[PDB]
C-alpha cells in the first residue's frame, strides 16, 4: 500500500492558478492513486490560533500530559495496540458487499461521472485529476476497509455513505478545483437593487428563455457573485438576495 | 433475569416474558427452600471478601442492613451477596 | 382628580375647534375620524388616491396583515424575512478625536427618504408596487407644499406619516411597504455618509437622529463658518433638500466607544 | 377495593420485619429491597393488618403479590418507595376490578389524561435497527433555556427522512407491494434509460422551479404532462407520493404515467406491527432500558368498561369564537345555559379567542391588546361563575386558535410554527380560580380517554390544500366529495399537516406529535374553511364543526365514545 506526499510544480498550491498548471503528473499516476488529497492553507484566524495553541502545547510538553490522560480515558490507543489490531484485522476479516450496497455504489459512481461531464464541459480541456473505473474499485476498497475496522464480514450501507463522504472529501474536492460575465454582473447589479430578492425562476425565464446569455454562464456567474459576498442565496436556494 | 429489547421480536419478547413468569413460578410453591435460578457454582468458600463496584445505596439483607458505598470491602457470606454478585454491583472472588 | 375634571371641562372647546379644523381639510365626518390616532386620516386620504389611480386596495380593518386577495395567513420565508428583520445598521468608529467633532440632529429622515424616492434610484418579489409608491410620493409632495402655507393639519400629516408607516394598527400596514422604506432609509443614510465624506469629513457615529462627524479643523472658532458652509452645501444637494439638520453640540476633544459610552469636552453654543 | 380490617392500624417498623423481608420475595423471586421501599411496605402492611402482622399469612401473600406485580412490570431490579406507591395504586385499581368481578355492580378519572405537544414522548424509526426506538425527553435535561424551544441542529435534517422511512414502512407493509411492482430508491434511477419504475418520493419544487421527487439517497426532476392522478386525493408540495413512470437519460427527467398516495393501514395493524407499545403512556412511562408495553388484557378490560360507561358525552363547540363580540357572548351564554341543564364529561373549548391579532401597539393611553385579551378572559370567568354545574362536574380543555396571544405575537395572525403552545397561564389565572379542572393544551392535543386516543387539531386545512393543489393539463355533492378527499389525504399521509417547511414551519424537537404513524380511533380536525362533517375511514373517526357562527346559528356537537356516535346540534341565535 503506497502513501506518497508531494507539493505542486509551483511553489505553493495557488487557487488563482489553474489546476492543470500546478500538477505536471500524468493522469496515469492519479488514476493509480485512490485518495488524491489536495490540501491548502486558507489562513483562517480561528484555525491559525488553534494550531498555534496546539503546537505550543506540544512544545511545552503539555500535549504529553493530554495524550497520557486521554489514553487512560479510553478514546485513544497506543502504537503497539493499534499495530496488533491492524495485523489482526488484516489476518481475520475480509468482507464482501451486501446487494443493497452495490446499488448505492454504482449510483454514486455514475453520479460522480456525470459530475465529471460538468467539470470538463466549460474548461474544454482534459482534467488532470481523472475519475475512472479504478476509482470505483477504490471506493469499493474503502468500504471493505471500513467494514474491516470493526471485524464486520458484511459491508453495510452505513459504511457505504462514509466511503462516499471520504471520496467526495478527497477526490471530488481535488477535481473541483468574457463579455457574458461582466454583462451579467452589470445587468444584475442594475436589475435587482441592494436589499431586495429575486426568485430563480424569474432569472431563468428572463436570462435563458430570452437567450440574453447561456444557462452555464448564469450558473457560473451566480457562484461568482456568491464568492464575492455582495450577492448571496437565501430561502433554500430559491431566492437570490443582494447583501449590499 | 432469574437471579436490549431491540434485537428480540415481539413474539420472542412474549416468549421471554412468559418464560420469566414460568421460572419465577418454579421456585414458588414446592422447591422453595432452594432457588432454581441460583448459583451453579458450589459454595466451597462460605465467607468471601467482597468489593463494591457501583454505588447502589442502602440495601437490606436477611437480618442486617448493608451499604453499597462505592469501593468498599465486606467480609460476608457468599450466599448473602451471591445474587448481588450476579447483578454485578458486587464483584470479588 | 378635581383639577383634572375642571381641566377637561375648560379645555374641551379648543379640542372641538381642532376637530372642526381637522375635518375642514380631511374631508372626513367629525364623528367618524379618530383624533387620538392620526393614522386613520392618512389611510383614508391615501386609499382615496389609490382608488383614483385605478389600483386595488389592501385595506384590512381587523388584522395588521393586508388583504393580498385573501391568500394571506399563509407562511412564506420571503414575507417573514422582510417583515421580521427590523435592524438599523449603526456606523460606529471608536477612538479619540482632536478635531471639532460635530453633532448634527437629523429630523424628517424618513420623510426626506420617502419623498425623494425618484432621486435615490439614480419582477422583484420583495418590492412594493411602484405605482402606489409614486402615488404616495406625489401625495407627500402635495402635503409638504401645503405645509409651507402653515396648514397645521398638513403639518400633522407630514409629521405623522413616519409613525403611520411603522404602525401595524393602520389599515394599510404592508410589510413590503415598511421594508421598502427601511431599505431606502439605509440607502439614504449611507449616501449621507458618502456626501459628508466627499467634503473631507469623516463620520464618528450615524443614526436616525444623531450623527457625529470629524472635521479637518482644530478649534471651533475657526470651524464655525466651515460647519455652516458644510451644512448648507449638503442642504444644496438634490437628494437631501427636505432634511432638517440642526447642530446640537460642539465637541472639542472626544473619546468615542458608542452612544452609551462617551466622555470628553463640549460646548453648546460658540462664544 | 381491599378486604376490611377489623382492628386499627399501627405503625410497625423496618425492625422485626427483617426475617419477613429477604426470605419472602428477595430470595423466592429475586428483588432487592431498599430502605425507603421497606419503610413504605412496613407502613402499608401496618395499615392493612394491625397487630396481627407477626402471625398473618395475608402479609406473606401480599408480599408475594408485590413481587409478582414487580415481575410483570420489571420497572427495576431494586424496590423504590415511589415504585411501591405506583404498585400500591395499581393494586388498588386491580382489586377494585376484582371486587367488581366478585359482585357485578374503577373510575374514569384514574385513566383519563391530557398530553400536550411538549409532553408527548419522542419516537424515531431506524431501518438499520429496522424498527422504532424511543428517545427520552430533554426538557428536564440541561438549562431551561437550552431545553425549551432550542432543538438540535441535526433534527431539521432528520425530520423529513424520519417521515420518509415511516411512509416507506407503511407502503411496504401493504399487500400491493409485498405484487404489482417494487420501490427503487431515486439515486438508482439515473443511468436506467427508458425503463419503467415505481417510486416513493417527497414532492418538491427545486431551485430551478421544476417538480422533483426526493429520497434520502437523492432527487430526480419529474414532469407532470402525462400524469393520470388517482381521483379522490389531494396533491400539495410536501406530499410523499407513489409515482409510476419512465425515466429518460437525455435531459435527466422522469415522465410520470400515474401518481397516487400510499394506501393507509388500520390502527390495530400498526400496533401489532410495533408490538403494542403504549405510545401515549397510559400505564406508567417508558424508560431508556425498558420500553412500556400496553397489556392486551388491560386493553380488553378498558374496552369493556368503556362499553359499560354510556352516559359520557363530549361537547365540541364550533371553532373561531371571538370573545370580544357581544353577539358571540350572548350566544355562548345561551348554549352554556343549555349545557347547564345537563353537564357533560369534557367541554373542549377552542378557536381564535380574539378577532384581531394581539400585537405590540403604539397607543399607550388605551388599554393594550394583551390587556384586552386579559379582560376578555376575566369576562369569560365572570360568565362561567354563573353556572355551577359546568365548573363542578365538567372538565374543560382549551385548544389555541391560529390567532391567539402566544403564537401569533410575531406571526401577527398568520401561519406560524405548527405546534402552537398553550395560552399563557399568567393571562388567564381567574379561569383557574373558577374551574375545578381545566387543562390549557397545545394546538395538537392528544387526550387519552380510557382505551381511546383522541387528537384535537385546529387548523384551516382546506384553504391551504385548495390553494396549493397540484394543477394538471390532463385532468355527487361537492361538500361531501371534498370532505372525503381531505380525510383520505390526511389519513393516507399519516400526518396532520403534510406541507413543506416553506408553507408551514414545524418546530424540530416536537414533530412526532404531528406525525400520525399511529392512526387514532377518533380525531377532530377543526377547519373553519370547510363545512361540518363526520366520517369514518380506515378505522378512524374524523369530525369537523367549522366556524362557531353560520347564518345566525351556533353549532356544537355531542359525541359519545361508547357507541362512537356524534349528534350535530345547532342553536338559533
Amino acid at each position: 500500500s503506497v502513501l506518497a506526499a508531494a507539493n505542486p510544480i509551483y511553489g505553493r498550491y495557488d487557487d488563482l492558478k489553474s489546476p492543470g498548471d500546478n500538477i505536471d503528473f500524468q493522469t496515469t499516476i492519479l488514476s493509480r492513486f485512490d485518495m488524491i488529497f489536495i490540501v491548502k492553507d486558507d489562513h483562517n484566524e480561528e484555525r491559525d490560533i488553534s494550531i498555534a495553541n496546539h503546537v505550543i502545547n506540544i512544545h511545552t510538553g503539555n500535549a504529553n500530559a493530554m495524550q497520557n490522560q486521554q489514553e487512560e480515558n479510553g478514546s485513544e490507543i497506543s502504537i503497539e495496540k493499534m499495530k496488533r489490531y491492524i495485523t489482526y484485522c488484516r489476518l481475520k476479516c475480509a468482507p464482501r458487499l451486501s446487494p443493497q450496497a452495490a446499488e448505492k455504489l454504482s449510483s454514486n459512481f455514475v453520479t460522480i461521472r456525470k459530475q465529471l461531464l460538468i467539470n470538463e464541459l466549460e474548461s474544454t480541456e482534459r482534467s488532470s485529476i481523472p475519475i475512472t473505473i479504478r476509482q470505483l474499485e477504490a471506493i469499493i476498497r474503502i468500504t471493505e476497509s471500513l467494514a474491516k475496522l470493526e471485524l464486520s464480514p458484511i459491508a453495510q450501507e452505513r459504511h457505504v455513505d462514509e466511503a462516499i463522504r471520504l471520496f467526495q472529501a478527497s477526490t471530488m474536492d481535488a477535481a473541483s478545483q468574457l463579455s457574458e460575465i461582466r454583462r451579467f454582473e452589470q445587468e444584475l447589479k442594475r436589475r435587482l437593487p441592494i436589499g431586495w430578492s429575486t426568485s430563480y425562476q424569474t432569472l431563468r425565464r428572463e436570462f435563458v428563455d430570452t437567450h440574453r446569455f447561456s444557462q452555464l454562464a448564469l450558473d457560473k456567474a451566480l457562484y461568482a457573485l456568491e464568492k464575492h459576498e455582495t450577492i448571496q442565496l437565501r430561502h433554500q436556494g430559491q431566492n437570490i438576495y443582494r447583501s449590499g | 433475569n432469574g437471579l436490549d429489547t431491540n434485537n428480540l421480536s415481539h413474539q420472542e419478547q412474549e416468549y421471554l416474558k412468559e418464560y420469566c413468569d414460568l421460572i419465577t413460578d418454579l421456585k414458588s410453591g414446592d422447591l422453595v427452600d432452594i432457588d432454581l435460578s441460583g448459583s451453579l457454582v458450589p459454595p466451597s468458600d462460605v465467607f468471601i471478601d467482597v468489593r463494591v463496584l457501583k454505588d447502589a445505596g442502602e440495601i437490606q439483607t436477611e437480618y442486617g442492613v448493608f451499604n453499597l458505598i462505592k469501593d468498599s470491602q465486606f467480609f460476608v457470606r457468599q450466599s448473602d451477596v451471591e445474587r448481588l454478585i450476579q447483578q454485578g454491583y458486587l464483584q470479588k472472588i | 382628580l378635581l383639577k383634572k375634571l375642571v381641566n377637561h371641562v375648560l379645555s374641551s372647546g379648543s379640542w372641538i375647534s381642532h376637530l372642526i379644523k381637522l375635518s375642514q381639510y380631511s374631508n372626513i365626518p367629525i364623528c367618524n375620524l379618530r383624533l387620538d390616532s392620526m393614522d386613520y386620516i392618512i389611510d383614508v386620504l391615501y386609499a382615496r388616491k389609490l382608488k383614483k389611480e385605478n389600483i386595488v386596495l389592501w385595506w384590512n380593518e381587523k388584522a395588521p396583515l393586508p388583504d393580498h386577495g385573501g391568500i394571506q395567513n399563509d407562511f412564506d420565508l420571503n414575507t417573514s424575512w422582510i417583515m421580521n428583520d427590523s435592524e438599523f445598521p449603526k456606523i460606529n468608529n471608536s477612538g479619540v478625536y482632536d478635531n471639532v467633532v460635530l453633532d448634527v440632529g437629523v429630523d424628517n429622515l424618513t420623510v426626506n427618504t420617502i419623498l425623494t424616492s425618484a432621486l435615490i434610484n439614480d419582477f422583484v418579489h420583495d418590492a412594493f408596487s411602484n405605482d402606489a409608491l409614486n402615488v404616495l410620493r406625489g401625495m407627500l409632495k402635495e402635503w409638504w407644499d401645503e405645509a409651507l402655507k402653515e396648514n397645521s393639519t398638513a403639518d400633522l400629516l407630514v409629521n405623522s406619516l413616519a409613525s403611520w408607516v411603522q404602525n401595524p394598527n393602520a389599515k394599510l400596514f404592508d410589510g413590503l411597504l415598511r421594508y421598502h422604506v427601511h431599505n431606502l432609509t439605509k440607502k439614504a443614510l449611507l449616501q449621507l455618509v458618502n456626501e459628508f465624506s466627499a467634503l473631507g469629513s469623516t463620520i464618528v457615529y450615524a443614526d436616525r437622529n444623531q450623527i457625529l462627524i470629524k472635521t479637518n479643523k482644530y478649534s471651533p472658532e475657526n470651524c464655525y463658518a466651515y460647519s455652516q458652509y458644510m451644512m448648507k452645501a449638503v442642504r444644496t444637494n438634490p437628494m437631501f433638500s427636505y432634511l432638517d439638520l440642526n447642530i446640537k453640540r460642539y465637541w472639542d476633544l472626544l473619546i468615542w466607544m458608542d452612544k452609551f459610552n462617551f466622555s470628553g469636552l463640549a460646548c453648546i453654543e460658540i462664544e | 377495593m381491599f378486604g376490611s380490617g377489623n382492628v386499627l392500624p399501627v405503625k410497625i417498623q423496618p425492625p422485626l420485619l427483617r426475617p419477613l423481608a429477604y426470605r419472602v420475595l428477595s430470595r423466592k423471586y429475586g428483588l432487592s429491597i431498599k430502605s425507603d421501599g421497606l419503610s413504605a411496605l412496613a407502613e402499608f402492611v401496618g395499615t392493612n393488618i394491625g397487630a396481627n402482622w407477626r402471625q398473618g399469612p395475608a402479609t406473606i401473600k401480599f408480599l408475594e403479590q408485590f413481587a409478582a406485580v414487580w415481575k410483570q412490570q420489571e420497572r427495576g431490579l431494586f424496590i423504590d418507595q415511589s415504585g411501591v406507591k405506583e404498585v400500591i395504586q395499581e393494586m388498588k385499581e386491580r382489586e377494585k376490578v376484582e371486587w367488581s368481578h366478585e359482585h357485578p355492580i374503577l373510575d374514569w378519572r384514574d385513566y383519563f389524561k391530557v398530553i400536550n405537544a411538549s409532553q408527548q414522548q419522542r419516537f424515531s424509526y431506524n431501518p438499520h435497527k429496522m424498527q422504532f426506538i424511543f428517545v427520552p425527553n430533554k426538557k428536564q435535561n440541561g438549562l431551561g433555556g437550552i431545553a425549551g424551544f432550542l432543538p438540535d441542529i441535526e433534527d431539521k435534517v432528520q425530520m423529513f427522512l424520519t417521515r420518509y422511512y415511516l411512509t416507506n414502512d407503511r407502503v411496504m407493509r401493504n399487500e400491493n407491494f409485498q405484487s404489482s411492482m417494487s420501490i427503487t430508491p431515486i439515486k438508482n434511477l439515473l443511468g436506467r434509460d427508458a425503463q419503467n419504475f415505481l417510486l416513493l418520493g417527497l414532492l418538491n419544487k427545486n431551485f430551478k422551479g421544476n417538480w422533483s421527487l426526493e429520497d434520502p439517497s437523492g432527487s430526480v426532476e419529474i414532469d407532470i404532462s402525462q400524469t393520470i392522478p388517482t381521483q379522490g386525493h389531494y396533491y400539495v408540495p410536501g406530499c410523499m407520493v407513489l409515482v409510476e413512470g419512465i425515466y429518460y437519460s437525455v435531459g435527466n427527467k422522469f415522465h410520470v404515467t400515474s401518481m397516487t398516495l400510499p394506501p393507509g393501514e388500520r390502527r390495530e395493524i400498526t400496533l401489532e406491527t410495533i408490538g403494542n407499545l403504549d405510545l401515549l403512556g397510559i400505564h406508567g412511562i417508558s424508560n431508556n432500558n425498558f420500553i412500556a408495553r400496553l397489556d392486551k388484557d388491560l386493553k380488553i378490560r378498558l374496552h369493556l368498561l368503556e362499553k359499560e360507561l354510556t352516559d359520557h358525552k363530549f361537547v365540541i363547540l364550533g371553532a373561531n369564537l371571538f370573545l370580544d363580540d357581544l353577539k358571540i357572548m350572548t350566544a355562548l351564554s345561551k348554549i352554556l345555559q343549555k349545557l347547564n341543564d345537563d353537564p357533560p364529561t369534557l367541554l373542549i373549548w377552542q378557536g381564535s379567542f380574539t378577532s384581531v391579532p394581539v400585537f405590540a401597539s403604539m397607543s399607550s393611553r388605551n388599554i393594550s391588546s394583551s390587556t384586552q385579551f386579559k379582560n376578555n378572559f376575566d369576562a369569560l370567568a365572570t360568565l362561567l361563575s354563573r353556572f355551577d354545574n359546568l365548573t363542578e362536574n365538567t372538565t374543560m380543555i382549551f385548544i389555541p386558535g391560529p390567532n391567539d396571544l402566544w403564537g401569533s405575537m410575531v406571526s401577527l395572525g398568520a401561519s406560524g410554527t405548527l405546534p402552537q403552545d398553550p395560552i399563557p397561564s399568567a393571562f388567564t389565572k381567574k379561569i383557574n380560580k373558577v374551574c375545578k379542572n381545566v387543562v390549557w393544551s397545545s394546538n395538537p392535543t392528544r387526550i387519552a380517554y380510557l382505551s381511546q386516543e383522541i387528537v384535537i387539531f385546529r387548523d384551516d386545512l382546506s384553504g391551504r390544500f385548495k390553494r396549493h393543489r397540484l394543477e394538471f393539463p390532463f385532468n355527487l355533492p361537492q361538500k361531501v366529495q371534498e370532505t372525503r378527499k381531505l380525510v383520505k389525504t390526511i389519513l393516507d399521509q399519516g400526518h396532520l399537516s403534510p406541507f413543506l417547511d416553506s408553507l408551514r414551519p414545524i418546530s424540530w424537537d416536537l414533530d412526532h406529535t404531528l406525525t400520525l404513524c399511529p392512526i387514532p380511533s377518533t380525531m377532530v380536525l377543526c377547519d373553519t374553511t370547510s363545512a361540518q362533517f363526520d366520517l369514518t375511514y380506515n378505522g378512524c373517526k374524523v369530525i369537523n364543526p367549522g366556524s362557531f357562527i353560520h347564518n345566525r346559528r351556533a353549532r356544537y356537537m355531542e359525541y359519545v365514545p361508547s357507541s362512537k356516535k356524534t349528534i350535530q346540534e345547532e342553536i338559533y341565535i
